[PDB]
């Protein structure tokens, strides 16, 4: 496959590398506070984990939309990609599992820490859009399970938190109208790209070519050059994935595929 | 919004827990608390303020940053809202008869109240939601309220006379009147000694630390019977002598101040008059 | 009968207004309240204030009681929703716990004939609930041979009394031990009641005081549920208006009788 | 592989498609209340997530079997398959992770919501049975890790919740004998089919053939025909997986494999 | 030594029978209970009721006190599981919390000398426990110059009085400040003690009243721990029967005491 | 609707279209207060001049109940406790020639935001941290006596026990704004029975009030600093013969007086956790 | 790619930048510690600042070698493309901005738009050889 795509890109034709769980996302675990204060007792905003092929996002409100219009708080999370994926099978599940247990989190400036005690509502009105050059290619409205995205380089998740209008007495004690919220409303989604066809080279969970390249560069104690990141950091390599770095990565992956044919 | 209020901040989850700023917290700021007159009566020292201020100087504070202010009782403390300095702790002694009045004091002081004055002899008034209350302060005012029909007739009273009106407050300093939110109300407040106003409850004043000296927990600082949330800054200790109480405060100031924050300090008082 | 349902089906709309249009609630206030109330038509006054908040004009009823001891003999609770304005008296420490043990819990119950039979607790759950004008329970245990443990079975004075002159008694003695008890049965009737669970159609609003209600039987749990509420009470009109205002929250922490 | 299985099924011989994490389960996130009431404060029953190749099931009791006979509550979860899987490697782990944090859940009729605050016991007496035509082919009693299931079309998980007879004072405050249970006993299992050989065509995390079919049908704005679901919904395609739809799916996947050989 | 246990190990059988048959249980009641019971051999009656619950024929010990003041002069907790039944008084608001502080926590204690030396407190863990028939403690801070602030080093009238006429005091005072003491040595015996952890064979049963007991003298926490129960009384027989038939849930909230001491007091062990 | 105490950097384009006029909505929404000395209402000779003015404010744009009238007796008694209430404030004060520090200290309070801490004179010796620290005392009769110490707590030119050896910076004044040398611990002798003194910090200007000096020359020295005597936008002065010309001038030029002031920067919801009152 | 290729500390005039795609200017304003009386009246310690301190830089790329096509002050190829598209009243297509807005074309400079721009600039160079 690599020498076929080498010979096709040596004549400038379309290529495709088929990846199983591609490492298209750099590691970015962070958050965003749309509503915040130094007390950190009434917060609102999103949290996310972009890792490998998996996006886990969770918008939380501490008030559970008790003063939002129509008791509905709109969340939004836009993930730009570095290369255009094509014909991707994507497992879209609700209820992001990592952001669903209580944790203490440092602030934006790293000064103080704030507490996060989530209770989980289901995501109302999920809209997953697959943008290519700002144009909506595929859209999915409240459909989970396996979805398909034929051509995209931006993933836009638009879920919202709606306060439940009917609550049993076990639920009504969780969300008062006043200030002390010991239980914080949290709504999550999980998006896992199982397989995708990408025109540029990447790394994934199937091949071992990046492992061979890093093993050769680490075995012989090689100095850091002008192109690749120090230590072959794939997060720093896919964070700034320039076309010269793309050409170097494709050449070295092709040679790694050749050596992986000969040397086991 | 000219302080960046519509814009969102973006944390990073992996900042290195930079420094510890408990000593800078305890350096340029001020901590003053209110103690009853019976405290300084049983203390019966003329310069116990010097003793305590040196003991505060042990616990990180500089000398000229701790002030002592008296009050006679919880009724005579509630004749005006006065929250002076940066960090505040308030020391109430429990009394079983003074039952609502402690909750009224904590309801004013702990929460923030955006307030507009009321004109009772001229207009009619109602409450918009749970946050709207009628705070009335003064020397002595009896609040006689009567609800109204939708065609301006008195529900179970007569708006021409004041005897058939229904009283909710008889000769008390500081009332937070809660009435039903739908109907309008005709009011009889003795305005010669009183001042009534409507007040929305806000995000609470995050500094003032109520320290209940004696008793059990009573402070229902909400309106509904459903919630009585004992939050961070409603502490309670027991007393036999006052010296134990003041030594407890001076010892555990490191624990008390880390439960509050000076960022929620207003400018002068505790009424947020528009 | 397994009841299944999907986890992404739509939230139905707020059926709070229909619950207001259908149900029938009644608050139980003490008599000294009605002394301080001083009105002949405050019932119509409050019921029009309830009419403001969605309840129709034939849905709210106002029933009295003299005190906690007089209400403790046969509280009926016939409405759809119930709140009681249980006024705190510091002298009666366990009477409020007795009344809230009665009204807030489901008691499947049986009768008790004291002369004919001997009685015991089958498990932790049942108690000896006795109601009447003057209940003087006297329990003596018996061993596995029906001999008196620390008493004489024919002497009523060597019996070991657990309550006297009390309106509502919920008697607890040891589980597996046989017993014989003495009641002045002319003024008091006793019966053994198991608690199945809680009554979701009743609430308690403790007027003043502190959280004192150990409605459970053991010392090991004193839990505070959602329908055990507490106010602070300077005047009554403040807290009548509090109930009329926050009825949308009080009905929310309760459930329909059926 | 696809043209080999095409030529073997054109003569009616046995075929096998080897899938890595096959999408044999339709998306079915739901629950079941074996014991319930409108108060929703003493509930009992199972919850599950069937998604892709993964079953996460969790039976909960609010009383923690305080009135069950011998303090043991039996749970059971039966998953029927649509096609008969053969020689499946299955990762069976305890302690289902998604149903282990507090959440509020709509009721069966969608009227009210109820609260779920789980504490996790380990699954006592796990029995995983692999049924083919009602006959027990493979059975596994309290064995976790990687298991094998040689021939099956029904998966029966039979785990039970046993109340711990010895509890420290930190545990004994969680489970009273009375009614208010603020901590609810919950017992889970996770079953993930890593790879399986199926005679019919499916979708999985390795191939991109379903992605190619959906990309061709969505790129050219194709009307919904008589067989396939609207928008090529794989959940609705594997929910009602008829033999005519099976034949159409195999034909279109074979042509997709041919085009994926030529067009990258 | 680190223990490395597996997770899939089988639950052992219910060992509450082996706990009942091979341990002891002390019940403490004030003498007002002994004068409201009015029986000569009710210890026999109650112990035969304990015998139904699995406790052996003589493995439940009864020991009396008069009030909270005279029990706190020396609480000698004898046997392996100790429940104390403490009647609520509104005037005894803090001294009940003093006794519940002393019997529900582990303390390291050595004697102190007042005339010769003077002491300070290291952190929030150590406090000054003093017991005896009358403890009038008057303390004054000092500094690096060892001069008294707001007092006089010689004059005892100028001292700052933390407790008078009290059986059991636990003085808390500030840390890192040198303090000079005035204790009636001939009557009161004082010691400084570090709070290690919880003493864990004691159930305080507040018989009546409301939950007030602030053990941790830090005001920011009021830990209502597991072994601090509250029953409401009319007759004592109700309270004793409740303690008898819920005895498994009252031994369950305790554990075995795990501390090797050196004082070597008396114990009612099986 | 969030991020209340962070001070985020905005980013506004320089090609944004200018918004609409906003002045009519400001007139319909907010409130105005006009403070006048009682000699005005003496010379006016009316009981219903408030309604006459309020109908002229109705012509200018304000509603009937949006313009509030309060009064004071003299500059000294207004300066006892100036609590200025509503959304837009403008004060008329006559130039008494013999009092010049009184008006400058009055406008030093009114035209500035003061964050003030309490004081205890019996306990502490007080130094001023920097220039914006002033000592503002108000009450019925303030008499402040300052004693400068050395670095050893020994008074410089003043005995720390004697109070007659102290030197006074003001006597018998209603409001005193005391500036002393920065970094030197000082002992005070304020008459605390009829006067309260407070440790103040000038945060910035007060954004809702203007001062119209009715008659008399330019005297206003806001900043207690000899080199700078700033003449801001809201230190207006007019000359008088009758008061009716002054009231018709302030009613005619509402659209300028409201223009040179703004809404108060602290009183907004956006300044939630930066000293809001 | 986040790596410092060239750096220049307090050097003005003509500079060179060999390989870059981000330009980071880090200048700072220092209050002058010695000021004549004509300067000291400008900057008080108090609030009214009628004269505001301002510090600027100017950075002008005179010539550069870029791998992709662009527009500049030397060629007229973008002018030829816009003249042909505006002379014959051409509808707005899927790729290029309406009216051939170069600001909107270089704001979102996608690789498909890059390929279209390079192809149309090459044809414009061909026609500019023939047609003057
Ligand atoms: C949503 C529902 O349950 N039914 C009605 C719906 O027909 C109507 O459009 C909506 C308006 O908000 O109000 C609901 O009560
Ligand atoms: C009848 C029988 O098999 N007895 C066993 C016993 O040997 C074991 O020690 C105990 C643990 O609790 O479990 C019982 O069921
Ligand atoms: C509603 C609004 O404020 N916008 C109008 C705008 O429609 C109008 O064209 C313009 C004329 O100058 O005046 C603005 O105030
Ligand atoms: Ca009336
Ligand atoms: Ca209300
Ligand atoms: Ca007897
Ligand atoms: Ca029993
Ligand atoms: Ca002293
Ligand atoms: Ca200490
Ligand atoms: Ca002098
Ligand atoms: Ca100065
Ligand atoms: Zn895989």
């Amino acid at each position: 496959e690599y020498i076929e795509n080498w010979n096709l890109q040596n004549r400038r034709q379309r290529t495709g590398f088929t990846f199983h769980k591609p490492n298209i996302f750099p590691y970015s675990a962070s958050f965003t506070l749309n509503r915040s204060q130094p007390a950190h007792d009434n917060l609102m905003g999103t949290m996310w984990l972009n890792a490998g092929s998996e996006i886990q996002v969770a918008g939380f409100d501490y008030s559970c939309a008790i003063n939002a219009p129509a008791n509905i708080q709109q969340f939004e999370h836009i993930v730009p990609l570095r290369r255009v994926l094509t014909t991707a099978t994507i497992t879209l599940l609700p209820d992001a599992e990592r952001f669903s247990f209580p944790r203490v989190i440092n602030s934006a400036d790293g000064a103080t820490t704030w507490f996060f005690n989530p209770v989980i509502l289901r995501p109302n009105n999920v809209e997953v859009e697959f943008l290519l050059n700002g144009q909506i290619i595929n859209t999915y409205q409240a459909r989970f399970g396996t979805i398909v995205a034929r051509n995209f380089d931006t993933i836009r998740l638009s879920f919202q938190l709606m306060r439940p209008p009917n609550m049993t007495p076990a639920v009504a004690v969780l969300f008062p109208n006043a200030q002390p919220f010991e239980h914080h409303a949290t709504v999550g989604l999980t998006l896992r790209i199982e397989s995708a066809v990408c025109e540029s080279v990447l790394a994934d969970a199937s091949e071992t070519l990046l492992a061979n390249v890093t093993s050769v560069r680490q075995e012989y104690a090689i100095p850091v050059g002008p192109v690749f990141p120090p230590g072959m950091n794939w997060t720093d390599l896919i964070t700034n994935y320039s076309p010269s770095r793309e050409d170097n990565l494709q050449r070295v992956f092709t040679v790694a595929s050749i050596r992986s044919m000969l040397i086991k | 919004q000219n302080y960046g209020i519509n814009l969102p901040i973006t944390g990073s989850m992996d900042t290195a827990y930079a420094n510890s700023t408990q000593e800078e917290t305890f350096l340029t700021s001020t901590l003053c608390l209110y103690y009853p007159t019976e405290a300084a009566t049983e203390i019966n020292d003329n310069s116990w303020k010097d003793t305590l201020s040196q003991l505060f100087l042990t616990k990180g504070w500089p000398t000229g940053s701790v002030y002592f202010k008296e009050y006679t009782n919880i009724a005579s403390f509630s004749v005006d809202p006065q929250l002076y300095c940066d960090y505040n702790v308030v020391l109430m002694k429990y009394d079983a008869t003074l039952q609502l009045d402690m909750s009224e004091l904590a309801d004013l002081i702990l929460n923030e109240w955006l307030c507009n004055p009321m004109d009772i002899t001229l207009y009619y008034y109602q409450q918009t939601d749970e946050a709207n209350k009628w705070i009335s302060m003064g020397s002595s005012c009896t609040i006689k309220v009567c609800p109204l029909n939708t065609q301006t007739l008195g529900i179970g009273c007569l708006t021409t006379d004041a005897t058939t009106f229904e009283e909710v407050a008889t000769a008390e300093k500081l009332v937070i009147t809660d009435v039903v939110d739908g109907v309008n109300h005709k009011l009889d407040v003795t305005t010669a000694t009183c001042t009534i106003r409507n007040c929305k409850k806000l995000g609470p004043r995050e500094n003032v630390a109520v320290i209940q000296v004696g008793g059990s927990d009573i402070l229902d600082i909400t309106a509904d019977p459903t919630t009585a949330p004992q939050t961070e800054r409603m502490m309670r200790i027991n007393w036999k002598k006052w010296w134990q109480v003041f030594y407890t405060v001076v010892d555990y100031v490191d624990q008390i101040i880390q439960v509050m924050s000076k960022r929620s300090r207003s400018l002068n008082s505790a009424a947020f008059y528009y």
